[PDB]
């Protein structure tokens, strides 16, 4: 997961 | 025989660990500085940079510090950063200052031995001693995510903004919030956590340098292909990858994260060719 | 120079304890497994049997294995002992697994310092010490008796079927509970318990060898000599018996531990008759 | 290399350290054997004296004491001070009595690890490894006269008046109470008091001596110079004896209510 | 208390  | 003691560490870290009181206006009725909330710091380098807890100095009129040979001083809050809860004050002292001992190749592990220095529910400065627990931690409850550092060491009301160190002094992280009352289950016995000492001297500098932290943000938070912003309205698409960001493979993701964050706006950078902005309030 | 740490006993005896979780079918209305508790397990020897707290495994429809190294096994009940609150489960793995160590020499004493190994609260595995507090214990209140270790190393939820263990990384115990105590007033801080591993050690080839564990009902309750707290059984229908003495038992000056051992169906020499041994309920 | 452990210093201490029970007389029919509170002591020497909190055997009929080698005993009260919340016990046992080591040329320095010897709970004799957190505090008051070593040794109800030892087994102080209650809803953990070894043997002696304590820069809220012949403290007026007079003509005595 |  990744959110940048 | 000699007594088992971690009094050194106590001798070469205790000193450079202070009082913080988070002052207020007219907390009765009358304007007048009142204290709303207590707190600790360390003092980082002899300039007089001290670092302490963000939440520890919020809404703040007045933040006065106090050092453990007697001195007071009224500091100038030089920035915070409220995605890692740090704050840098700055006090202008003439007459030397202790410092915390940092050592940056000391690599915390599993299991060392240490100690927790703060002004626990403002009863004067406290040691306390444990051990880290863990390191890398608070990912299974992501918002504004960070790094951690577990520990048993008692950490009470009053200990944030304070530091842990090891057997030798060094400092390995800056004592935050401590896991309480769960949910309605109980209380967690032991159960601490602290800003790694490379984390929050990152963030120091930033905070010395910019008043604030500057963070590198583009748009594609997704929970390395985009999987759903002002950076991807000229040369992003939808739901495609991308192997180098500023043309440089950083093979996952969590890297082109930080890597991005690291990167200061307006630079422009290709993806194409967007232009960095800063991460959002 | 280097720093006090228990990262050696970390080292050797963390990757053999595991994060148990409890799931059911019947908790959620739509019939998909779901936790309904969790706890920590002692990866015992290579044949994948693993000791663990039997109210962490009660009634579950699948029990879950995660290892420190990220590999994930359903696993088997192989028994359980409410007396000692002992479950054994068995993962089938191939490619080795990681165990927990062993010196069945070494005798714990009190004072020894002791790494608690475990999940608190989910949060991932985490380390907390203290020191082995007490031997031969657990309240003046039993019912069935079996004995722990006492510490104060931080025990919380979900640190339940842990290991408890020595600098050396050696097996010591396994956490069982935290004495939360029996009503309210204050919450005990720093007072543990855990089974001593050479109980836990029999108890387990007990399970795995006879799928529970078979002790020794003559028939005599009370409150040596015949007491005065419930009525005899069995254990009358040979040996006469309502408010009377007992000298020594099977050849040896009488002490339940032989009686519970006995073997079940075995004519025994009771001085102050031949009672034959039976089963537990 | 062997298992880390202070096993030495629970050794040398621990069968020093006894179980203490306070019994009264009450109204249930005539029970006059019901426990009201209990507590732990220190055997201070051979002559039968024990140090324990003034709280854990106030308004008791019978003081038990209880030894980890069996033994039970009678107490005799043979004294107590309500200012440092410490108290004297006297058990006659000949046939000879664990003692507790005392080492008077010991400076305790923070960071010194501890361990409290007590009875937490009643579940018998337990064990609890810390450091000495702090010196010279006040502790849980609203400001008399003593200072308390502060300890992250955990200590419960039952721990009341044991031993707080070092890792030679070095009685460092009496462990008197545990910082209470909070303000917002949080537990402190890791806060504890103890009477400093020094203080507590200064109070004992007293204690045996006077059948209990006789109590006696500086301005008074005009100012005072210095006192009896010594710079000005407010501490050595009560180390002079009553009826004792200094410079103008002041008389000392008794330090009632 | 006992039960054997």
């Amino acid at each position: 997961v990744y959110q940048f | 025989m000699t007594p088992a003691s971690y009094n050194l560490a106590v001798r070469r870290a205790a000193p450079a660990v202070v009082n913080v009181y988070n002052r207020g206006l007219n907390t009765n009725s009358h304007n007048q500085l009142e204290i709303r909330t207590l707190g600790s710091g360390v003092i980082m380098d002899q300039r007089g940079y001290i670092i302490t807890n963000k939440h520890v100095i919020n809404d703040a009129d007045q933040i006065i510090v106090a050092l453990q040979d007697g001195r007071v001083f009224e500091a100038l809050l030089v920035g915070s950063d409220s995605l890692t809860d740090l704050a840098v004050l700055k006090i202008n002292a003439t007459g030397g200052l202790p410092t915390i001992p940092i050592n940056a190749r000391r690599v915390p592990h599993i299991g060392d031995v240490v100690l927790a220095i703060g002004n626990p529910y403002n009863l004067g400065q406290t040691i306390t001693q444990g051990i880290i627990s863990a390191t890398g931690r608070i990912g299974l409850n992501p918002t504004g995510r960070q790094n951690f550092l577990q520990t048993d060491a008692s950490i009470n009301h009053g200990n944030s903004g304070g530091a842990l160190v090891n057997s030798l002094g060094e400092l390995m992280g800056i004592n935050t919030l401590s896991f309480d009352k769960s949910n309605d289950g109980e209380t967690p016995e032991g159960i601490g956590f602290a800003i790694p000492f490379q984390l929050a001297t990152k963030i120091m500098d930033k905070l010395i340098r910019d008043g604030r932290v500057i963070r590198g943000y583009i748009g594609i938070g997704g929970r390395i292909v985009v999987n759903e912003g002002p950076a991807a309205n000229a040369g992003i698409q939808v739901n495609d990858l991308i192997i180098s960001v500023d043309n440089k493979p950083a093979i996952s993701a969590l890297e082109t994260m930080d890597q991005v964050a690291e990167i200061r706006p307006g630079s422009v950078i290709p993806v194409l060719q967007v232009t960095i902005q800063e991460y959002p309030a």
